[PDB]
């Protein structure tokens, strides 16, 4: 709430439970590498 | 006007009696709305 | 066929699956700030 | 990861039956499935392979037409209808998981038959069953005149384990198998469903 950004992007999808840990920066697998990749220089949040 | 990316529109609507040119007298343009567009602009048009 | 697999596989989302196989909805907030004016701010705490 | 086969038993020649392979421990829809045949005391003869029901099903040249493989991802089962069975098909059927999806860092039996089930045993023969008859002999006990193979033979119901040598059964003139366990004997014949303690 303290910071301000030019814009926010809500990237919404549905994954598997065992697969939620693939939405962290630097993670690898079949969701991160193949479906939705987050850069290691990630400035944001993930809400599952 | 475009300052700091912000796009600001000053405006004033005035009841007048005229057919050509601009009327005499003085009327200050009150600020109407400021838009955080943040983009550069150089050209424009009108709509009729 | 062989070496021509369909790129997309379906998720088997049954209510009886273990939590690691249950459908988790994920929203990733990606925050972008740049030369464009910061337009999405958090609530500005106002005292009395 | 475990694949359990069911449906192996007595089959009349030209008969019809259904092998059901319950697969647990892995996401069944992601890996291809296959059936592999092993004639008693012979090599592995590939039966069939599938990945999607709507896709192309592959069958051995000797079983084209008389076999039908199918999946049920809701039940995590692999089904094999075998009909008009011929004599050479008396064997042991293994349900084998054939991974076809390799991921980036996870390196896993891509295209290799990864995990094989315990396998059931199918006898395509018109001969009827017969209960085993124990014949005690290093102590020993002979299980003769039982049909069909296999029979589970052990010493002291598995209590005495060291030194228990079991030799494969034989096909006699009467067509009736016989083993012997050498070091009470427990002989359990599932097809005839008889448990004998001698």
């Amino acid at each position: 709430n303290d910071l301000c950004f030019t814009n926010v992007y809500a990237d919404s999808f549905v994954i598997r439970g065992d697969e939620v840990r693939q939405i962290a920066p630097g993670q690898t697998g079949k969701i991160a590498d193949y479906n939705y990749k987050l850069p290691d220089d990630f400035t944001g949040c993930v809400i599952a | 006007k475009n300052i700091d990316g912000y796009f600001k529109i000053y405006s004033k609507h005035t009841p007048i009696n005229l057919v050509r040119d601009l009327p005499q007298g003085f009327s200050a343009l009150e600020p109407l709305v400021d838009l955080p567009i943040g983009i550069n602009i150089t050209r424009f048009q009108t709509l009729l | 066929g062989f070496n021509c697999y369909f790129p997309l596989q379906s998720y088997g989302f049954q209510p009886t699956n273990g939590v690691g196989y249950q459908p988790y909805r994920v929203v990733v907030l990606s925050f972008e700030l740049l030369h464009a004016p910061a337009t999405v701010c958090g609530p500005k705490k106002s005292t009395n | 990861v475990q694949l359990l086969e069911s449906g192996g038993g007595l089959v009349q020649p030209g008969g019809s039956l259904r092998l059901s392979c319950a697969a647990s421990g892995f996401t069944f829809s992601d890996y291809a499935m296959s059936w592999v045949r092993q004639a008693p005391g012979k090599g592995l003869e590939w039966v069939s392979w599938i990945y999607s029901g709507s896709g192309n099903k592959y069958y051995a040249d000797s079983v084209k037409g008389r076999f039908t493989i199918s999946r049920d991802n809701s039940k995590n089962t692999l089904y094999l209808q075998m009909n008009s069975l011929r004599a050479e098909d008396t064997a042991v059927y293994y349900c084998a998981r054939f991974p076809i999806a390799r991921t980036s860092n996870s390196q896993s039996s891509y295209d290799g038959m990864d995990v094989w089930g315990q396998g059931t045993l199918v006898t395509v023969s018109s001969a009827s069953t017969k209960g085993p008859s124990v014949f005690p002999l290093a102590l020993g006990c002979l299980v003769k005149d039982y049909f069909p193979e296999p029979v589970t033979v052990s010493w002291n119901s598995g209590a005495l384990t060291s030194g228990v040598h079991t030799f494969p059964a034989v096909l006699q003139s009467s067509g009736l198998y016989s083993l012997s366990s050498v070091v009470t004997c427990n002989v359990d014949h599932k097809p005839s469903n008889t448990k004998v303690d001698k």
